[PDB]
């Protein structure tokens, strides 16, 4: 009586095409706030003058 | 009640072109948050499958060539390009009000190039002749268009009593047609004249399709 | 659990007036001798 | 992985009842509501009903009083009880899995339920064997003439379905309380008359298996 199920399943078969195959996504949400930045890259820390 | 007067009843679209299967509706609004519907496919030589859900989304197992959109009543199913997997009947289904009826059904035909049929005649078996019967079949397969007419002409006089035809629909993959013409008669009719003639007239073959078979073919 | 305090006496919603409270550092930036 | 095929009915007269058994596989009955439809009896595709997940069920406006759904959650099978059927209702009945927006994601093979006052008759198969004078050009066509059966369906295969290159299935010609089914398959000449060839015909309505050597 017109109350659809909000969820729906994906079909990931090995015979799927390039537009249907699964793609594992990892969105690295970077942010630049005024707080001390704890996440950094592997840059060699130098001395201080 | 929703009367999905889907139009047209059939299409003749060649390979690589754009086929348009519209679907007229009357009700209702707010299927989920809009006035969309689902599309389906019923193949003649394969079970049906779901093409498009909510008329805007792709489904796994079928190619992405099926797309479209739709208003409250003016819906559209776009098949662009048309390949050799579309010869089937297409339907549209509303699910926001009981009964969840489907469309009238658009029988899409793949409009390939004209092709002449095959030729094969089968005399009766030993059990048929032993029982007194004699059923000869003149097959004309792998052709386009479906318009084909077989004329069973015995040399004495044309016979049109036990003539039966089996018009097979266009297979989903094989875009050609297939038709079988039978002629069930007695052994006396099969042994009546030395030679016989299976006549037929197809659009592709400008010359009359003629193939003879003799009573001694046993 | 559902054990409600029975010593709670009903009273009306009393209120007062916050004169100049509610100030805080909107960010972790050091500022001095300025009007931000 | 998924199976939603029907079975159980063989032949039914008009204004009578029947019972269908649809075997469900690939998903639990408590997870999706099995739908129920026909296969284009004349006009467009007809919808019959659907049993929701452990609740009530919706039916068609024209089939609510006659047709009913009986869902067995223990055996993983959905049974259907129909009443007061007409000859025009002859079509293949399908079972389908519920989708997100009440869609029919998966579809089964179904069963061709035939409604007709005639009685059941087994097939009198006769093969379409080419004679000794028959010629061949790098290949040979073969078939069988399955005449004198009622009702549909009847599956004709080549050596238990060994061949699949040029197999063509034709529709059944409605005769007087009977049917006539032809077939045509393409096989190279090295298989006939060299190797043993036999027409395999199956009549699921009567569960008859007729073997006739071509």
């Amino acid at each position: 009586f017109n109350c659809y199920f909000p969820l729906q399943s994906y079909g990931f078969q090995p015979t799927n095409g390039v537009g249907y195959q699964p793609y594992r996504v990892v969105v690295l949400s970077f942010e630049l706030l005024h707080a001390p930045a704890t996440v950094c890259g592997p840059k060699k820390s130098t001395n201080l003058v | 009640n929703i009367v999905l007067t889907q139009s047209p009843a059939s299409l003749a679209v060649s390979l690589g072109q754009r086929a348009t299967i519209s679907c007229r509706a009357s009700e209702s609004v707010d299927s989920y948050g809009n006035s969309f519907l689902h599309w389906y496919q019923q193949k003649p030589g394969q079970p049906p499958k779901l093409l498009i859900y909510l008329a805007s989304n792709l489904e796994s197992g079928v190619p992405a060539r099926f797309s479209g959109s739709g208003s409250r009543t003016d819906f559209t199913l776009t098949i662009d390009p048309v390949e050799a997997d579309d010869a089937a009947t297409y339907y549209c289904q509303q699910n926001n009000e009981d009964p969840f009826t489907f469309g009238s059904g658009t029988k899409l035909e793949i409009k390939r190039a004209d092709a002449a049929p095959t030729v094969s005649i089968f005399p009766p078996s030993s059990e048929q002749l032993t029982s007194g019967g004699a059923s000869v079949v003149c097959f004309l397969n792998n052709f386009y268009p479906k318009d084909i007419n077989v004329k069973w002409k015995i040399d004495g006089s044309e016979r049109q009593n036990g003539v039966l035809n089996s018009w097979t629909d266009q297979d989903s993959k094989d875009s050609t047609y297939s038709m079988s013409s039978t002629l069930t008669l007695t052994k006396d009719e099969y042994e009546r004249h030395n030679s016989y003639t299976c006549e037929a007239t197809h659009k592709t073959s400008t010359s009359p399709i003629v193939k003879s078979f003799n009573r001694n073919e046993c | 659990q559902c054990v409600n305090l029975t010593t709670r006496t009903q009273l009306p919603p009393a209120y007062t007036n916050s004169f100049t409270r509610g100030v805080y550092y909107p960010d972790k930036v050091f500022r001095s001798s300025v009007l931000h | 992985q998924v199976q939603l095929k029907q079975s159980g009915p063989s032949l039914v007269q008009p204004s009578q009842s029947l019972s269908i058994t649809c075997t469900v596989s690939g998903f639990s009955l408590t997870s999706y509501g099995v739908h129920w439809v026909r296969q284009s009896p004349g006009k467009g595709l007809e919808w019959l009903g659907v049993m929701w997940r452990g609740g009530n069920t919706d039916y068609n406006a024209a089939f609510m009083s006659r047709l009913s759904i009986t869902k067995d959650n223990s055996k993983s099978q959905v049974f259907f009880k129909m009443n007061s059927l007409q000859t025009d209702d002859t079509a293949i009945y399908y079972c389908a899995k519920n989708g997100g927006a009440h869609a029919m994601d998966f579809w089964g093979q179904g069963t061709s339920v035939t409604v007709s006052s005639a009685k059941t008759t087994p097939p009198s198969v006769y093969p379409l064997a080419p004679g000794s004078a028959a010629q061949t050009n790098s290949m040979v066509t073969l078939g069988c003439l399955v005449k004198g059966y009622f009702p549909e369906p009847v599956t004709v295969t080549w050596n238990s379905g060994s061949l699949s290159s040029g197999v063509h299935t034709f529709p059944a010609v409605l005769q007087s309380d009977l049917y006539t089914l032809s077939s045509s398959v393409t096989v190279p000449s090295s298989t006939w008359p060299s190797e043993t060839v036999t027409c395999n015909v199956a009549h699921p309505a009567s569960s008859t298996k007729v073997d006739k050597k071509i």
